[PDB]
């Protein structure tokens, strides 16, 4: 949870939305949710 | 018109990397982004400023006089961004503003909507972009059952239309 990384280790590129959204399945992870309430 | 609701998946780790490719890849006019505490607005202000960017900030731990001083220079545009807490108990609503994002995601309906404007006002053009964590997930749930909105997932390419004013 490092909230603090400065620019020279921050990566070039652009963040990655779409691959991060892959790891978090809305519809299912609300599911679980709801199963364990 | 209307406020465009978008969240970005991330960990606490990457929140920094993700604002980067924001500031770098949308429009914005002026922006507020929002934090859950006093301390976390201070370290973000100044992350914000290694990154290259402008920015003031106010939260509850500072003197009125300067809380005052700093939104009164927002307002007057002498900056483009403004990092702060939940300070606007009727919400929030300066026109140059096209862009709010939830550095932190916020745990009350309330809340989420005194950030994404004003009480007894219509929609507006701009764009409220949410930075998630899989600890956010019931807040994410119930603040989006209690409103009643859908918080879809940020798209590859965001139509300029829906936040710049005159364009595109």
């Amino acid at each position: 949870d490092l909230f603090g990384d400065d620019i020279e280790e921050i990566p070039d590129t652009d963040f990655d939305f779409e691959g991060n959204l892959a790891l978090f399945d809305k519809a299912a992870v609300f599911e679980e949710i709801d199963t364990y309430e | 018109k209307g406020v465009t609701q978008y969240y970005a998946y991330v960990t606490e780790r990457q929140k920094v990397h993700c604002l980067n490719t924001l500031f770098s890849r949308l429009q914005i006019n002026q922006s507020i982004i929002f934090c859950n505490s006093s301390q976390r607005v201070e370290l973000l202000a100044k992350k914000i400023s290694q990154l290259g960017y402008s920015c003031f900030y106010i939260h509850a731990k500072m003197r009125q006089e300067h809380r005052n001083r700093v939104f009164h220079d927002f307002r007057n545009g002498l900056c483009r961004n403004l990092v702060c807490t939940d300070l606007f108990t009727r919400g929030i609503d300066i026109q140059a503003v096209n862009v709010v994002i939830n550095f932190d995601f916020p745990k009350l309906a309330e809340t989420y909507l005194h950030r994404i404007g004003r009480s007894g006002r219509f929609g507006h053009l701009g764009l409220a972009i949410n930075l998630i964590t899989y600890d956010d997930r019931f807040n994410l749930k119930s603040i989006e059952e209690q409103l009643g909105t859908e918080i879809k997932p940020i798209p590859s390419n965001i139509d300029k239309s829906l936040y710049v004013a005159e364009y595109h």
